[PDB]
RNA sequence: GUGUAGUAUCUG
RNA sequence: CAGAUACUGACACAGUCCCUUU
């Protein structure tokens, strides 16, 4: 999530792990949250992938039902030889409106 | 913020970085870059009457300290 | 972005609009232009088309010593994808213009640029570095690269 | 403007070499890689030649290649690890005939950068585990496994990363089924950049660190570092486990040492030294490679010294303690960068600079004369070289890989150019001569008064492994003749030859059938003549011969119609055809095993039209199909192995089709409007045709690729198969009224060699214009001159004589009266700053030098010309630079000078008239306007001729670089610099002043340039790119030039030039590799193609991925973007996939698999 | 309609 | 330090609780 200036990537390394995405986020860039030309899949670190965490979607965090892609920006500039982008924060703008609806 | 994966890396300079660290990166560089290309070690040994072992190791051993002392 | 290859055609007419686009207009007319002018060169990359990127370059450069998040965010994004379709030798001479700038405010964003920079394409700033006269005690010409065959 | 580019010859550069069982059988295979090629080549164990199998390119550099096999496995396995920034694991797969991709990781960011992984490649000799590390901090491991579907598996990567350590070479011990181990040479250098006294650089020794694989936890770690004594370059592996210790040989400069980790001691052997070296006494002595013959019975170790000596390398040890090393010298071989030590005795030599070579074992070193050298001997020792005298060599691959000049030019008496590379380096250098066509090989000639036209040779029986019949006939008369090595005449034949003979046939197993103009004679090998003689005023015209029947034709077109039965009695049919026009052409094709006869008959007419005849009886004399042609046919021929049918033409063009009884394919090329002849030839055991013109054509089949290559022969006119024991594969040929046998060895390939050898590097050489001669000049940095090593060589050979013991010295008279020669025991490389130059004038049409010029010491020769001047008539001067104690790494001299000779009597003499010194070394030298123009380094300076020396005219200082080259067009001239790209200066003759106006914007480092017509410069780059610059139209004659062509080969390029290769072509932009390659920068013609063509070319960069994997474009774009150039390797390379995606890629563009392929060579045979 | 970051201008 | 008026980030909207254990 780019829109966020708070959230936190990974960056551990690679693996024959692969990213899932969830229906609320189907056909986004991981990095651009675009919507054109899927290119390359996305590996995980096994850090990110054990357990609780496992299938779990990349962006968000919930029940990751088709694969994660990279579009052909982040192919083209090689924005993806970098690790995973599997985000390890929880954020601000979604962790908030929990208390706040809560009354 | 956005300097999280220009530090991982090495090479990365800063507002307080002096000439000499700099230089050292450029020349240690080019010396890892002219081991890479093949034709970039033939010219090498064609232009000195040596053999590709020997360029090979004189290039390794300038690595430990080119661009002289610091001050 | 979503035309992508078929930009090479549409190229001019864009050109005397983002011209003035980036003058001392409101931050967010030079906030889109920025991202206009990143997917307008990532667009075109590879199909040598870089005579009129080379002259709207010259308009981004003015517009980097700002404070608010987006536009810089913008406009170095902006300059990543124009170092892809130009080349890492035409934004170095740029960069090296400043980098041992007697002020700080300046030098923190050189450097900044410049490890933008030298992050991506590495291999590809050897042939482009500069010749530095040696000082005093120290070594600074490569003279292996002046060997003559 | 764009730009197509092809490619004439591959790079035969080789880096890496491996050996293993690559296919699956008892057979070993070499993988040798290339600059940026894989390619595959198997010797024969029964002749020993070498042959080509792949050649698969794999856009991109390639860093470290390594080959291993799985547990319980009988297959080898290829790891590659390159500039892509991944690890590919391949297969080779014998039934497709080319690799197979398996695994792809990626680990990182693409480019020779310092933290990537890539550059040193390990594996572990039982096959479980494999280690790519980077130069620094990146080291990284892996797991392979095989699992229950009999794959290859990989798991995540481990990282072993540490700060601030420089890795020198990786290495795989040897384990007996433990858990894995590494090792590596770490050197900190965190305390070398904190003291600015220095003296942290020095005493800093770097250690020996063996890393730790936890195969239960997951997870490696570093055990055991100790610091050495010496720097060393590589580490040699040794066999351990369960046969032979376990442990490494570092070799380190004049050492070698062996460390085992625990508890073991150390033992160093110095390396033996040459006897009575000529060079200095403070050059130490490293290894360049090694070998490995791991044998269950004794394994022993090679090695090879910069000199090019080979060593045996055997450990003695008990139970696990090594004991001692003990060396022994083996031969002396080039110095080569790779060694495979093959089964049965066979020994491959890939050298670094030349011929690659193949030698075999005859005795392995047992029981010898010489002493065997040992580290218990206390206390420099010596040994004496000779011949190999174990050794024999059997196999020579040619290789043009150090090319540093080319000229293409036509000096002989015919119309093709030729090629003039001045390649090699060091005293095995060379200057081959390259033509397009085949090598001819000839055994004996034979005179033969008359005027034959024709013969013919056939097996007697279809039993028989040695031809025996011979044909000779004339114009009417005939003479039988043998081949038995003893080739005389013969008189028992028996077969009557008193009329022109047109055809014999092979009607049987050993049934012959002659031709005469009165009917038709059967010949059997038993007596039984079945003669059918043919009343009448009107004789035969052909005749269509076939292994099992035969067709014949009537003036008129009056069909007859033959067929064989098993028992052996002939037939004719009850009718008779009528045609409307004369026969003229002819062809019958061959007939397979699997079937009783052949399908269909061809028949050419004046016509112009084809006409199919079906065999059966049933619907016999009967067309299927018609389709005329252009021109009439001249002779028909059918190709065998799918199949495809040749037409030759009266003129001279061969037109190539499908076998289709309808019409079909169509590939039209040039063969000189003149008859040309077809013929069934034989290669390797596989059929091919040969086509005969005003020059000899040979066409083959193999591996769905044709080739139309000529010969380099004189004019021919007939030519027939041959094969016996004395030659394994030769042509019985006729020649101009006599008698000749042509031979052919060397596999099908273009660009013949004849090598001219030299006595140094070859640095520049010019032709002189009216006696086509060379001026060819040398220079070498670390040389010795012919006198100052003889003088030397006198000098030591005194004092040593007096050494106070026994006035008895007689081995000074025995050392003086033999020396050594150089081209096989190298040279005495000594100094750090000396030079020799030789200026040398060669006959380019046979090798013989006219005169030789040698220069004193420290004098480098940069540059030769030739030029004419206007104050002295036709006096054709040669001006050398030279400078004068010239220092490469502390770049500085003192001067130089320039030398100044007359070239009297038409090209075999040289006088020295004067010199002239300067204050700098010159580097560029051209004359023009009856001058010179001579660039000192930085100043530029114009000379003229005078009495004693040459006078200054103008001057001007403006280069910021040093100047490396010059060349003048009317009046303008530019200047090449060492960093700067162009400089465009004006010459004015009213006030002699010399003004700049255009640059160039882009710094290049400029090595070579060439105008095309009057603007567009076509320089290169030191680096690999190649660059046109254009000037702009509106210039007064500040101002920059634009760049309209960008791009990058990958290979240094020294060599450009535009010159038609073919007659009838185009202009080309011929240039030349640093590895051996031949390229052309060809441009198109119409705009309909451009299109199609860059289609194909974006289409196949996403369906066809290349093997090691990295982006084309940016492969290209490596370090400026790709302008205005399509690729055409990837292009040709369409030609080399499955049907399914080869119609996949072909049906966007609406078009067929034939008809994309046809114009893809069309284009490629039409400038070249 | 509400909440989560950021930015510009006048006045006190 | 505060108030007011404009603006930007294809920002998100009972989001739901998925080792918290006897
Ligand atoms: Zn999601
Ligand atoms: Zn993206
Ligand atoms: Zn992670």
């Amino acid at each position: 999530a780019k829109h966020h200036p708070d959230l936190i990537f990974c960056r551990k390394q690679a693996g024959v792990a692969i990213g899932r995405l969830c229906e609320k986020c189907d056909g986004k860039c991981v990095i651009c949250d675009s919507y054109v030309r899927p290119c390359t899949l996305v590996r995980i670190c096994d850090e990110c992938n054990y357990g609780s965490y496992q299938g779990r979607c990349v962006i968000c965090g919930g029940p990751g039902v088709s694969d994660a892609y990279y579009c052909k920006e982040c192919t083209i500039q090689e924005k993806d030889r970098d690790g995973c982008p599997k985000i390890v924060n929880l954020g601000s703008s979604k962790t908030d409106l929990f208390y706040e609806r809560k009354k | 913020q956005l300097e999280h994966l220009q530090s991982k890396y090495i090479g990365t300079g800063h507002a307080d970085t002096t000439k000499w660290e700099w230089l050292v990166n450029q020349h240690r560089d080019s010396y890892c870059s002219y081991m890479g290309h093949f034709d970039l070690l033939n010219y090498f040994a064609i232009a000195e009457n040596e053999s590709k072992a020997r360029v090979r190791f004189n290039l390794m051993e300038k690595m430990l300290q080119p661009c002289g002392p610091p001050a | 972005e979503y035309i992508g290859e078929m930009g090479k055609d549409y190229i001019y007419a864009v050109t005397p609009l983002l011209e003035d686009a980036l003058m001392d207009r409101d931050l967010v007319h030079r906030q889109t232009a920025s991202a206009v002018v990143q997917h307008m060169s990532l667009g075109v990359y590879g199909f040598g088309c870089e005579d009129s990127l080379n002259h709207l370059l010259n308009y981004v450069w003015p517009n980097v010593f700002e404070t608010s998040p987006h536009v810089i965010q913008a406009v170095m994004g902006a300059l990543e994808g124009l170092r892809v379709a130009i080349g890492p030798c035409r934004m170095l001479q740029y960069c090296l213009q400043g980098l041992f700038h007697p002020a700080r405010k300046v030098r923190d964003v050189y450097w900044k640029i410049y490890n933008s920079i030298y992050i991506g394409s590495q291999d590809a700033l050897i042939a482009h570095y500069p010749r530095i006269y040696n000082d005093d005690k120290n070594t600074y010409i490569r003279y292996e690269l002046d060997y003559i065959l | 403007m764009f730009l197509y580019n092809l490619t004439l010859q591959r790079a035969t550069g080789i880096s890496f070499a491996i050996h293993g069982n690559f296919s699956g059988t008892k057979q070993q295979e070499i993988v040798v890689s290339r600059g940026k090629i894989l390619e595959l080549l198997r010797p024969d164990p029964n002749t020993g030649k070498v042959h080509t199998l792949l050649t698969v390119e794999v856009f991109g550099v390639i860093r470290s290649l390594m080959a291993f096999r799985l547990t319980g496995g009988t297959k080898d396995y290829i790891v590659v690890g390159s500039d892509s920034g991944r690890i590919v694991i391949l297969e080779y797969q014998p039934s497709k005939n080319m690799f197979e991709k398996i695994h792809q990781e990626t680990f990182g960011k693409s480019g020779c950068r310092r933290i990537v992984p890539g550059q040193f490649l390990a594996v572990d000799p039982k096959g479980r585990a494999v280690m790519i590390s980077a130069i620094e901090k990146q080291k990284l491991v892996y797991i392979l496994n095989r699992d229950a579907a009999a794959r290859l598996t990989i798991s995540s990567p481990l990282e072993a990363h540490k700060a601030n350590t420089l890795v020198y070479h990786v290495v795989g011990v040897d384990v007996g089924f433990e858990n894995p181990m590494f090792a590596c040479l770490e050197m900190d250098y965190e305390e070398a950049d904190n003291d600015p006294t220095g003296e942290a650089a020095a005493n800093t020794q770097q250690t020996l660190t063996f890393y730790e694989l936890d195969l239960g936890l997951n997870h490696v770690v570093r055990k055991y570092s100790e610091p050495l004594e010496e720097h060393g370059n590589f580490l040699i592996t040794v066999p351990g486990g369960s046969d032979g210790p376990s442990g490494v040989l570092i070799c380190s400069e004049n050492y070698i040492t062996y460390k085992n980790f625990g508890d073991q001691p150390d033992i160093r052997c110095p390396i033996p030294r040459r006897r009575n070296d000529l060079d200095d006494p403070e050059r130490g002595m490293i290894f360049v490679c090694s070998a490995t013959h791991k044998t269950k019975s004794m394994f022993f170790f090679l090695a090879q010294t910069e000199q090019g000596d080979i060593f045996k390398i055997t450990l003695e040890t008990d139970e696990d303690m090594v004991t001692e090393i003990r060396l022994k010298y083996f031969d002396t071989v080039p110095v080569a960068a790779a060694m495979c030590v093959l089964k049965t005795g066979f020994l491959f030599v890939a050298s670094e600079f030349g011929n690659h070579y193949l030698y075999q074992i005859a005795h392995l070193g047992d029981d010898d004369e010489e002493p065997e050298f040992s580290s218990a001997m206390p206390l420099t020792f010596f040994f004496q070289p000779r011949p190999l005298k174990n050794l024999v060599l059997v196999d020579e691959l040619d290789s043009l890989s150090p090319i540093l000049f080319c000229q293409i030019a036509d000096l002989a008496n015919e119309d093709t150019p030729q090629l003039y590379v001045a390649c090699g380096r060091g005293p095995r250098s060379s200057l081959r001569v390259l033509r397009h066509g085949l090598e001819v090989s000839e055994m004996a000639v034979s005179e033969l008064p008359g005027n034959p036209n024709a013969v013919w040779t056939v097996r007697r029986h279809i039993e028989d492994e040695f031809d025996a019949y011979i044909i000779v006939s004339f114009v009417n008369a005939t003479l039988v003749l043998s081949i038995g090595e003893t080739v005389e005449e013969v008189t028992d034949s028996g077969f009557l030859g008193t009329t022109p003979t047109l055809s014999c046939s092979l009607l049987g197993d050993d049934a012959l059938v002659q031709v005469y103009p009165d009917g038709i004679r059967h010949i059997r090998a038993d007596k039984r003549v079945n003669e059918w003689k043919t009343p009448g005023k009107k004789t035969i015209v052909k005749c269509a011969v076939n292994q099992r029947q035969v067709v014949i034709a009537l003036t008129g077109g009056e069909l007859v119609y033959f067929e064989m039965d098993p028992s052996g009695q002939l037939n004719e049919y009850t009718e008779r055809k009528e045609m409307s026009a004369d026969v003229v052409c002819m062809s019958l094709a061959n007939v397979p095993p699997g079937e009783q006869r052949s399908r269909f008959l061809a028949v050419g007419l004046v016509d112009n039209t084809v006409r199919i005849i079906s065999l059966d009886p049933s619907d016999c004399l009967q067309p299927l199909s018609m389709q005329a042609l252009p021109a009439q046919p001249e002779s028909l021929c059918i190709v065998e192995m799918f199949l495809y049918l040749n037409i030759g033409l009266q003129n001279g063009v061969l037109l190539r089709t499908v076998l289709d009884p309808v019409t079909g394919d169509l590939s039209d090329t040039r063969t000189g409007s003149r008859p040309v002849k077809l013929f069934r030839v034989r290669m390797q055991g596989q059929e091919a045709v040969l086509a005969m013109s005003s020059r000899s054509w040979l066409s083959y089949s193999y591996q769905s690729r044709f080739h139309l290559t000529p010969l380099s022969y004189e004019t021919l006119e007939f030519a027939s198969g041959f094969a016996s024991e004395q030659c394994p594969e030769g042509i019985v040929a006729i020649s101009t009224n006599t008698l000749r046998i042509l031979a052919l060895e060397k596999l099908g390939a273009v660009f013949n060699q004849v090598a001219f050898p030299l006595q140094y590097t070859p640095r520049k050489f010019v032709i002189h214009p009216e006696s086509n001669n060379l001026i060819i000049i040398e220079t070498d940095h670390n040389a010795y001159t012919e006198a100052t090593k003889a003088q030397r060589k006198q000098q030591m050979a005194e004092e040593m004589v007096e050494a106070a013991g026994e006035l008895a010295a007689e081995m000074a008279a025995a050392f003086l009266n033999e020396n050594l020669p150089e081209s096989i025991f190298g040279a005495p490389k000594a100094g750090n700053g000396q030079w020799a130059s030789v200026i040398r004038v060669m006959n380019p049409i046979q090798g013989n030098t006219l005169d030789l010029v040698q220069l004193e010491q420290n004098e480098a020769a940069f540059s030769v010309a030739v030029c004419r001047f206007s104050n002295t008539g036709e006096d054709w001067y040669v001006l050398v630079g030279v400078a004068k104690d010239l220092i490469l790494n502390p770049r500085s001299v003192a001067g130089g000078f320039v030398y100044t000779y007359k070239l009297v009597n038409n090209g075999e003499k040289l006088e020295f008239l004067h010199k002239t010194p300067v204050e700098e070394v010159p580097a560029a030298i051209a004359p023009f306007q009856g001058r010179v123009l001579i660039g000192v380094g930085k100043l530029l300076r114009v000379y003229d001729l005078g009495k004693k020396k040459l006078l200054r005219k103008c001057e001007n200082k403006h280069i910021a670089n040093y100047i490396s080259g010059i060349q003048t067009i009317g009046h303008r001239v530019i200047v090449s610099d060492v960093q700067e790209s162009f400089i465009w200066v004006r010459y004015k003759r009213n006030e002699n002043q010399l003004i700049i106006f255009a640059d160039d914007t882009y710094p290049r480092w400029v090595t070579t340039a060439s105008l095309l017509d009057y603007d567009t410069v076509a320089g290169a780059d030191k680096f690999g790119n190649i660059c046109v610059v254009r000037l702009p139209p509106n210039t007064n004659d500040s101002q920059k030039a634009e760049v309209i062509m960008n791009y990058h080969v990958g290979e240094t390029v020294l060599s450009l030039q535009k010159t038609t290769l073919i007659p009838g072509g185009s202009e080309s932009l011929v240039y030349t590799t640093l590895s051996g390659g031949i390229g052309i920068l060809v441009p198109f013609t119409s705009h309909e193609d451009h299109d199609f063509f860059q289609h194909v070319e974006m289409h196949l960069r996403s369906e066809h991925p290349p093997l090691c994997g990295r982006d084309h474009l940016s492969f290209r774009s490596y370090y400026f973007p790709v302008k205005n150039v399509i690729d055409g390797d990837l292009c040709e390379q369409f030609n080399s996939m499955e049907p399914n995606k080869q119609k996949n890629v072909s049906e966007e563009l609406d078009r067929t698999p034939p008809e994309v392929s046809k114009k893809l060579e069309d284009i490629r045979t039409r400038y070249a």
